[PDB]
């Protein structure tokens, strides 16, 4: 079981591994600043309507 | 010694032989085509930190909860009114909470 | 007679325990399996279609 | 290494060599349609993951 | 004694290059398949006390 | 009977110990193995891009 646990840790590994990838990620965010006010503003406009 | 700087001489006069039958204009950007390969060397090892970054805060999540099931056996002990068994669960709880502090302290510099 | 109650039990107990273990095995299999396939996909795919694209 | 930056400039050479007899109005698109194969690469692994889920 | 901790020391090392030699994803069930036939060895000895309850 | 207390306190003592030093071997490789390669991550990619785009 021990060593069971040591090779579950490898799925862990590689769930930070996801996670380095998503640190390239946070640098190109900003497009996602103005892609979600984007559609909060045609949403204010079909509500309006 | 003085070998060593005639080897030295000998040695640098045949490297140059060799780097002027290097076209300039296309081993200039094979040069820019490697140091983009060393970029992605780079790359690969430092997102392996942040594996390891998130490995000691799993075992602080881990640790920290274990700390819970234990706080939970004291209070289950001190109803059943064994009382050295609550003081027990609560040695282990403590050890938990201060390896829990190391972990901490680890995670904060990485 | 005591003694064949309590064998009996921790041979329940035993079993019990060994069954615990067998279901919490395919579950950590399944996990890591899943784990190993989802780290390839991601990181062929981001990796082939930028290096591909930029250089066209 | 010396001799690893020496052999990465005459690989480079040879790399650009061959790579200025590709045709760039036919081979870009080449580019384009492996790029499209990459997508379907992509769509069979992220279906595979929802069967995962499912199950 | 000191060379009972060295001893110890080498045998470990050689028990441990042993041990990753072994597949984790394999051995890990075969380590519960034994631990099915722990469970057969129990069986026998328990139901042989019930019979010398009997007698 | 007072001895087989004393004895039983100490046996669960010991154990404790055993298993505190178990969780701190873990800790302590984990450390050394990340230290090993944050200092090769970090050299080798300094010194090999620096060298290579200064003499190009």
């Amino acid at each position: 079981f021990e060593r069971m646990e040591n090779k579950v840790l490898d799925m862990e590994a590689t769930s930070q591994a996801a996670g380095e990838l998503a640190g390239f990620g946070i640098e190109n965010q900003f497009a996602q600043l103005e892609a979600s006010s984007g559609v909060e503003d045609e949403l204010a406009a079909l509500k309006a309507s | 010694g003085l070998f060593d700087r005639l080897g030295r001489v000998v040695r640098a006069n045949l490297n140059d032989l060799v780097s002027k039958a290097e076209d300039p204009e296309k081993v200039l950007e094979q040069a820019v085509i490697d140091m983009q390969e060393d970029l992605v060397q780079l790359r690969q090892a430092v997102a392996r930190t942040i594996a390891e970054e998130k490995r000691t805060e799993q075992r602080l999540n881990q640790d920290t909860q274990e700390a819970k099931k234990w706080e939970d056996r004291a209070k289950l002990a001190l109803t059943n009114g064994e009382e050295n068994l609550a003081r027990e669960a609560l040695a282990r709880k403590k050890s938990l909470t201060d390896t829990a502090a190391a972990y901490q302290t680890q995670l904060a510099q990485q | 007679r005591t003694m064949s109650e309590n064998l009996r039990r921790n041979l329940a107990a035993l079993e019990a325990k060994i069954s615990e273990a067998k279901t919490k095995k395919n579950m950590l299999q399944a996990r890591a399996k899943a784990a190993k396939a989802n780290a390839e996909l991601q990181q062929t795919l981001a990796a082939a279609a930028a290096a591909a694209a930029a250089a066209a």
